[PDB]
């Protein structure tokens, strides 16, 4: 009945720490995320912080200490013996007094920051497993149909919707778009980066960053699930099995290309490029021409997460639950450490000075470092 | 023996199905191709020498009892028919 | 497991054909399937392969003989002991036939070869013993025949069993499966009240026996 | 429990 | 397995002759159609064990 | 350049005459460098060469050439799940097989087919490598590394656009399963695409039989995480508004059967669509004209559908067709059954008009038979004839013996064992032979059958049976006495209605009683068999010899044979001593069964079980004891200990066999016993009469995705035994036996679901209404005890 | 001793290209370099250049056969003709071809023949990629206007060019990844 692995998952890498990671405090929310696949994540805004868990729970946590302020449930209940879950899998995202969440359920949310309650509720085309972007009065959601929507942020009426091609088969998550002049730049399953208006949708562009495609699926899958990052009119998409490109911001031309895919998203900082491979190798790639600088391979196939770049070091967790402090300079850990045994699935997030993550059991740490 | 009856057959078909107006679309002087596109090909004839078509309809259903039709052609040496015999039942 | 070492292959031939003389097949088997494997086309190969197929035959390999009969006359088709092969295919089919009532697709198959050795070298030495094997082949599908009438006269299809008898009468005209058919014929005959009918298979019946 | 294995 | 065991070794059966039918007078036999006929094979060969099916030494 | 002689060098297998003729350049003939690039392309074409460098000598044209390398042996690594003769019959039809030359071009065709067949099967993480080993004489090994990964699950199934029914609802009636609980057995969670169209048409089915005319399915999605190790599943649909069905319009060529096809085309102004009363109104159609002879009755439905009003009007088309006889029914591939066995399950008769129902139905019964893996079917057309078809049937066999080994517990019958060989087919004659043999608390059996299925043509069946019993009456909460007794027994079966079986038989029984607990009844039944044995001692013996005449009727209509919603069943056993027997008595008995579902999804059912019996002498005689009623237990009276209800024993003093103190006895004369008296032991009697009334509702907190598998119900049983024989004039301070009136009522809530050990039974019952020498045993349950 | 005259360089699926072709076009692109010689100085990666080139031509040459694109010889007669402008084409250019490669006539218009199948099914699926949007025209032409529907259409044209290049790069690549090749060389 034994099945072994294709690849064998690296060990724990012994590293001596040279700051000693503590944790400020640490919060509850019900069941996390369980082990699905989804975006939820925490967020914060004006020295508080948001969460949610997939039944349907949400909660505002004091970004000092943990307190919680507000607690809601989206699950509804037709009595007190049946309770159908709402399936929460929109990243929680805050903006202008409002929290946006989307749901399995084609649902879209938007609470309000005081209080909890619903400002609006939409539905949308098919399951909202992007995080609501929100710019320019606008709500942009890629639902799992390959839909690209954008509601409204008072009303909450959908405003105009572009149609994106799916395959047969791709990865479960959907790309974030980014926006930038009045433009939305979005990534789809198929393996190809688009650029819409923001007022009505017209599709600027659309340019293909697949490397190519085998005889089978599977190991043609090209999903551009991460989120393309703007910076001085270039776009930078980074495709599943696909090479990470520089597009132009204007026409799409592919400035110039690497044979390295993943689904993680990656910064763009200075002049350095830092990702994680598909394989969890952390890389960071030059601007200019994506040269190489350093690699760090001690972490293979431990299913790190998105990185966040924290006090000038990289921040990984994996599912094991350890979080890895990395050098930028040369790529040399600089610290370890555990922190919950579920393990981390999601991205961390680092704003404001604080720097939180939430494990797969919904318990939201926040880190510091004495 | 009243127990073969009783007991659970299953529906016992054979020979031809004859709608009792195909039968009168037959008359004396039709070729055998005009005989079977009226009725069709016979399930049984005559190997031992002689052409005959015999249309056979018989049925058997269960605790029901036997109803056959028999409907002898006989044809000349040229495939013409001479002859037609109606059997409207069994004896 | 049963290794060959890396003899020569004269050697090796001779040891396959001192193992066959003793009657033991497996050893023969093996002994003769490494010198195919290690000298697909050295002088031994239409000697090896029907020695495999002979001895695929007396081990009851039938699907493996089979297969190799096919392969060598596909190889070979106009090798002169072909008769040879020919007649093994036969005896193969006559062996996966190996009862009356079963099915006797292999028995028909086993006819066909059998006519076909008998009508293409009358002068074979294998051609008397074909033509037995030929004559019991054709009782044994008279007989399946048989059977298949007597089922659908207890059955009580008095059509099925007047046309299968026909058929008897067509393709096995000379068998004593038929003789004993003639009677269910006269019986169906009668039942579907056709005397005419009835009275002519009397006929024949009363002028034979 | 109930196991069966065809010979 | 062990039924075909006995096939595989030499099992020499015959079984009866074949004898053709007769037609009574004023009324013919079906015809026989020649899908199943034997021809007449001339010569006194081996049967049943007294034939040696070994491979010719070629 | 003018060519004298043409010679190769290298070759192998390819016949110089052959490659001489392949080359379209011939000796005796100018030749120049486009020639040779001719001849080499078209060397090279025969496909039997891997490199060419065809070349001129001073006079002679010289080629050296390297044929492909023959495969000399095949081996696999890592096929840990998949068997390495699956992979070598998938090789060979693919083309690579021993013996044959190794296309050196085919090697990454041949990885990619392995690692798709792979991914069909699940493991999406699968990768297969070829390694091509160099032998002497042109002689290549090829070796297959398998790097099989962890098969892929599927974490979740999804439905986006239902607003009437819960996605668990939908789900519950899916092929694929995203939750599999270790305690329950409704399959694994792996992915199919036959399973994913089965399931769609599944919910397309469902959604279509409420009413939802307008459903369609927008679009699927299949989604793997970046691990590949989960699979998820999301299907959009659009319900409409449920539509009302106005009527139904019939067209096309009848065939002068309109009047008959109008009255299967009836329905009520107003009533709701459903499209399965709609493939079943089209069945009947087809049913009707294959009746009349027809053999390919095309029917066709065409609904019209109305928004205004949210009506359905059926256009239904009706094409009868023409008339195919057959002329012969062929079997092909019963290597071990005979002819007549394949041939006595056919609805189509030989030699008769064809029909597409029959030919399935005969397919379908030789499916049920168990004797074949697979069947096929195949009307081929008879050439030269325009209506005379012949039918094939192709059967793969399978393995019918088996031996069998089963344990189960519950609280009757303790710890149960069974262990038999079964034959369903002895030499492909359909005949069923087999031995079997079970052992539990209180009893050990073991029995040898033989069984004749079809001992007339219709499908009478003659049956056969030896047996050998061993009863020990203490262990099975009664009278202590020990009963071992073996016979044979032949029956028949007479199917009359197709839910309707008949049976009667004969039998021979022996019976050696032995060490029997002195008492009323076993006394008064010795007594009148003429015994006069003394009420001292507890070492009697008696043996007997009965034939019977055993008869039986069972009428069975339920609709499915586990967790029945509709139907009933109803079972008439009989016996009675022939003439000549030391016992003259006569046993009747009677069980019932019905099921009356409440509600349209059959999820709310009414159950009324009722059993009767009752027996007694002939001959101025009695019933034997060891042939009595017992009621009481988790099958007839739930909350009372098994056989517990009925008379209890009144021994008379007598002293013990090995007399021991701190051991309870029985009224003995070492304990001061110089009187009969009255007891708590159970004996049974000769007239039972138990009924019971169970309410069966869905499990209210076990998740909906797979709460059908769980039956939960509130019963409420009664019952009640008296023995007819008893003289309460003689016996006036003991209670009476012979009054029905004493009856046993319980109530409590069961619970009954399938588990990996087999099935489970709990219940748990309050008995309200007992009488005085009742024990009670609320919990109850049974394991496996099923088998 | 025996003297090499041809061989199978390397092996294209089931075709094959032989040592006698890649000679063949080592003399087009010398002659091409004669002109001028900065444009192939090198001699081994040329090689291997060539070798390149000879095997995706087999690719697609392949590829072409089994779709079932065929050219007449109607159509090669108009072929050739391309330089009417200022010579006498299928008069002189058949005499002139004699003094350099022209030893059998039919030689140079079977060659042509392949050149102009490998095009017609390059163009087919490399076109059949290219998507264009007109929002790109319309935006690229008020780039050049910047610098009506005449401008608009210039646009198309400078965007299919673009288009066309990646497709076909793009085209290459992955043609010759999925193709068997195998170098012998010996
Ligand atoms: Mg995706």
């Amino acid at each position: 009945n034994s099945e072994e692995d294709v690849v064998k998952m690296s060990p724990l890498p012994t590293v001596e720490n040279q700051f000693t990671p503590t944790t400020a405090w640490s919060t509850s929310v019900g069941s996390g995320i369980g082990n699905f696949y989804s975006n939820l994540h925490p967020a914060l805004a004006d020295n508080v912080v948001y969460a949610a868990d997939r039944a349907g729970l949400v909660k505002a946590l004091n970004a000092d200490d943990g307190k919680e302020i507000w607690s809601v449930s989206l699950a509804e209940k037709d009595g007190w013996f049946s309770k159908e879950p709402a399936l929460l899998s929109g990243g929680v995202t805050v903006s202008g007094g409002h929290v946006y969440i989307g749901s399995e359920k084609a649902q879209v949310y938007a609470l309000n920051t005081s209080d909890g309650t619903v400002a609006w509720q939409t539905k949308v085309a098919g399951e909202a497993l992007s995080r609501p972007v929100v710019s320019d009065g606008l709500v942009l959601i890629h639902t799992s149909n390959g839909q690209l929507q954008a509601l409204n942020e008072a009303d909450g009426a959908v405003k105009w919707t572009v149609n994106l091609d799916m395959p047969s088969l791709s990865l479960r998550g959907e790309s974030a778009p980014t926006t930038a002049f009045g433009a939305a730049v979005v990534g789809g399953d198929n393996g190809r980066v688009s650029a819409v208006l923001m007022e009505q949708g017209q599709m600027i562009w659309q340019q293909r960053i697949s490397q190519a495609t085998g005889s089978t699926e599977i190991d043609r899958l090209s999903d551009v699930d991460t989120t393309p990052v703007v910076v001085n009119g270039v776009v930078f998409a980074l495709a599943y099995n696909g090479n990470l490109t520089a597009l132009d911001l204007r026409s799409g031309q592919i400035m110039w290309k690497r044979e390295l895919g993943s689904v993680n998203d990656f910064i763009v900082d200075g002049n350095r490029i830092y990702l994680v491979d598909q394989n969890d190798r952390v890389m960071a790639l030059t601007i200019d021409g994506g040269v190489t600088l350093w690699t760090q391979s001690d972490l293979l196939h431990r299913l790190l997460t998105s990185p966040v770049l924290y006090n000038g070091n990289l921040v990984v967790g994996d599912s094991e639950g350890y979080l890895h402090w990395i050098n930028v300079e040369d790529g040399r850990f600089v610290a370890q450490q555990k922190v919950d045994s579920s393990g981390f699935q999601t991205e961390p997030v680092a704003a404001d000075g604080k720097l939180l993550i939430q494990a797969k059991d919904g318990t939201v740490y926040s880190i510091t470092r004495w | 023996s009243t127990l073969e009856r009783v007991v659970y057959r299953p529906d016992i078909n054979q020979g031809n199905y004859l709608t009792a107006n195909d039968v009168s679309k037959i008359r004396v002087g039709m070729t055998q191709q005009q005989v079977a596109y009226a009725l069709g090909t016979p399930l049984m004839s005559d190997p031992f020498g002689t052409n005959t078509w015999f249309y056979v309809f018989r049925q058997q259903p269960g605790h029901e009892g036997v109803t056959q039709q028999t409907l002898t052609l006989t044809f000349n040496s040229s495939g013409v028919l001479t002859n037609i015999d109606n059997k409207p039942a069994l004896s | 497991k049963e290794e060959v070492p890396d003899n020569p292959p004269n050697e090796i031939y001779a040891t396959a054909q001192q193992k066959l003389q003793d009657g033991n097949w497996r050893q023969a088997i093996t002994q003769l399937e490494a010198l195919d494997n290690r000298y697909p086309f050295g002088p031994y190969s239409q000697q090896v392969q029907l020695d495999l197929i002979y001895a695929y035959y007396k081990n009851a390999d039938l699907p493996l003989a089979q297969a190799a009969i096919d392969r060598f006359i596909r190889l070979n088709p106009t090798h002169p002991n072909i008769d040879y092969v020919m007649y093994m295919r036969g005896l193969t089919n006559m062996a996966l036939d190996d009862r009356s009532d079963r099915d006797p697709q292999h028995a028909r198959a086993a006819f066909s070869d059998f006519s076909k050795l008998v009508r293409g070298y009358p002068n074979s030495q294998y051609t008397t013993d074909a033509t037995k094997r030929l004559v019991f082949l054709k009782d044994r599908l008279a007989k399946y025949e048989y059977s298949v009438a007597e089922y659908y006269t207890e059955r009580g299809a008095w059509v099925a069993v007047v046309n299968r008898v026909e058929g008897m009468l067509r393709d096995y005209p000379d068998t004593q499966a038929t003789r004993d058919a003639l009677p269910l014929m006269e019986n169906a005959y009668r039942q579907m009240q056709m005397n005419a009918q009835a009275e002519k298979v009397a006929k024949i019946i009363a002028a034979n026996s | 429990w109930n196991w069966s294995k065809s010979f | 397995r062990y039924k075909r065991q006995v096939s595989g070794d030499e099992a020499y059966l015959e079984a009866a002759p074949l004898a053709e039918l007769h037609a009574p007078a004023g009324m013919i036999l079906p015809v026989t159609s020649g899908d199943y006929a034997i021809p007449v094979t001339n010569g006194s060969g081996a049967v049943g064990k007294a034939l040696d099916i070994r491979p010719p030494a070629q | 350049f003018v060519v004298k002689d043409i010679h190769f060098e290298g070759l192998q297998r390819v016949a110089v005459g052959a490659a001489l003729l392949s080359m379209p350049v011939r000796t005796g003939d100018t030749v120049n460098d486009e020639d040779i690039s001719n001849t080499i392309r078209a060397l090279f074409a025969t496909g039997n060469f891997e490199d060419v460098r065809v070349l001129r000598d001073g006079d002679t044209l010289l080629v050296q050439v390297k044929e492909r390398p023959t495969i000399a042996s095949i081996t696999f690594s890592g096929n840990k799940s998949v068997k390495d003769d699956m992979l070598k019959q998938n090789l060979e039809a693919s083309g690579v097989r021993v013996g044959e030359s190794l296309d050196r071009t085919t090697i990454a065709d041949i990885e990619k087919g392995l690692e798709d067949f792979y991914y069909s099967v699940g493991k999406y993480s699968a990768s297969v490598k070829a390694v091509v080993t160099p032998l002497p004489r042109n002689r290549v090994d090829l070796k297959l590394v398998f790097q099989e990964g962890v098969s892929a699950e599927i974490q979740q199934i999804n439905i986006v656009g239902n607003h009437a029914f819960t996605t668990d609802e939908l789900i519950s009636h899916f092929q694929l399963r995203d939750e599999v609980p270790w305690w329950n057995v409704v399959g694994d969670r792996k992915y199919q695409k036959q399973k994913l169209a089965g399931d769609l048409e599944t919910l397309r089915s469902y959604y279509l039989d409420r009413g939802y005319a307008r459903f369609n399915i927008d679009s699927t999605q299949v989604s793997l995480t970046p691990d590949k190790k989960g699979i998820y599943v999301t299907v959009n649909i659009t319900e409409g508004d449920q539509y009302k069905l106005s009527g139904v319009e019939v067209s096309g060529n009848l065939a002068g059967h309109s009047a008959e096809i109008e009255q299967l085309t009836k329905i009520e102004p107003g009533e709701l669509y459903n499209g399965t009363k709609v493939t079943k109104m089209e069945d009947d159609i087809k049913k009707l004209l294959g009746r009349y002879g027809y053999a390919y009755p095309r029917v066709q439905s065409m609904p019209e559908i109305n928004d205004a009003d949210k009506t359905v009007k059926l256009r239904v088309n009706v094409d009868a067709g023409n008339r195919f006889y057959v002329r012969k029914i062929r079997f092909e591939g019963n290597d071990t059954s005979k002819d007549a066995v394949l041939r006595r399950e056919m609805r189509q008769m030989e030699g008769a008009w064809l029909g597409s129902d029959l030919v399935d139905q005969g397919k379908e019964r030789l499916n049920r038979l168990g004797f074949f893996e697979t069947v096929d079917t195949d009307t081929q057309r008879v050439p030269g004839s325009p209506d005379q078809v012949d039918v094939v049937y192709k059967v793969k066999e399978r393995n019918t013996g088996s031996f069998n080994f089963g344990i189960g517990y519950g609280t009757e019958s303790g710890v149960s064992f069974q262990a038999g060989v079964q034959q369903d087919n002895w030499l492909g004659t359909g005949y069923a032979v087999g031995i079997n043999g079970t052992k539990n608390d209180y009893q050990t059996y073991a029995e040898l059958s033989v069984t004749n299925p079809y001992f007339t043509v219709d499908g009478v069946s003659l049956g056969g049976r030896l047996f050998y019993n061993d009863f020990q009456a203490d262990d099975a909460d009664l009278s202590d006495y020990t009963n071992k007794s073996y016979g044979t027994d032949v029956t028949l079966g007479f199917p009359i209605n197709e839910y309707n079986s008949l049976r009667a038989g004969l039998g021979y029984v022996h019976n050696s009683l032995s060490n029997m607990q002195p008492q009323v009844a076993m006394w008064r039944y010795l007594y009148s068999m003429g015994e006069h044995p003394s009420t001292s001692d507890q070492d009697n013996s008696f043996k007997t010899d009965d034939f019977t005449f055993n008869y039986g009727w069972t009428y069975n209509k339920l609709d499915r044979g586990y967790f029945p919603t509709d139907g009933s069943r109803v079972n008439l056993t009989g016996k009675v001593t022939i003439p000549g027997s030391d016992n003259e008595y006569y046993k009747v008995t009677l069980d019932t069964a019905t099921y009356v579902p409440i509600d349209d999804d059959h999820k709310w059912v009414v159950l009324g079980r009722t059993r009767w019996g009752y027996g007694d002498g002939l001959g101025g005689k009695e019933m034997p004891f060891y042939e009595n009623f017992y009621a009481g237990g988790s099958s007839t009276v739930r909350g009372f200990q098994s056989n517990t209800i009925g008379p209890k024993a009144v021994y008379f003093p007598h002293q013990a066999s090995n007399y021991d103190p701190d051991y309870d006895y029985e009224c003995a004369t070492q304990d001061g016993a110089k009187d009969l008296c009255k007891s708590d032991d159970a004996v049974g009697g000769n007239a039972m009469a138990v009924a019971s009334l169970e309410f069966i509702t869905p499990t209210p907190f076990i998740s909906d995705k797979y709460a059908n598998s769980v039956r939960t119900s509130f019963f409420w049983d009664m019952g009640t035994v008296w023995d007819t024989n008893w003289d309460s004039s003689q016996y006036s301070g003991y209670p009476d036996y012979s009054d029905p009136s004493n009856i046993r009522m319980s109530a409590g809530i069961a619970l009954q679901w399938m588990s990996p050990l087999g099935p489970l039974v709990f219940s748990y019952a309050q008995p309200f209404k007992k009488y005085d020498g009742d024990k009670a045993e609320q919990f109850q349950f049974n394991i496996g005890k099923t088998w | 001793a025996p003297q090499v005259v041809d061989k199978v360089a390397a092996v294209v699926n089931n075709g094959v290209v032989l040592e006698s072709d890649v000679d063949g076009l080592m003399q087009s692109v010398k002659l091409n370099a004669a002109q001028a010689r900065q444009q192939l100085p090198d001699d081994a990666t040329l090689r291997h250049q060539i070798m390149e080139r000879l095997i995706m031509d087999q690719i697609i040459l392949q590829m072409g056969q089994k779709m079932g694109v065929k050219i007449s010889d109607e159509q090669l007669d108009q072929a050739i003709a391309n330089i009417a402008k200022q010579n006498n084409m299928t008069l002189d250019q058949m005499r002139s071809r004699l003094a350099y490669d022209g030893l059998n006539y039919n030689t140079y218009r079977n060659q042509i023949r392949k050149e102009m199948i490998i095009s017609e099914v390059r163009n087919n699926e490399v076109r059949r990629r290219i998507t264009i949007l007109p929002q790109e025209v319309e935006s690229l032409a008020q780039q050049v206007g910047n610098q009506d529907a005449a401008q608009k259409d210039r646009a198309y044209r400078m965007l299919m060019n673009r288009k066309f290049s990646e497709e076909a790069a793009s085209w290459m690549q992955e043609q010759r990844a999925s193709a068997y090749v195998k170098i012998l060389s010996n």
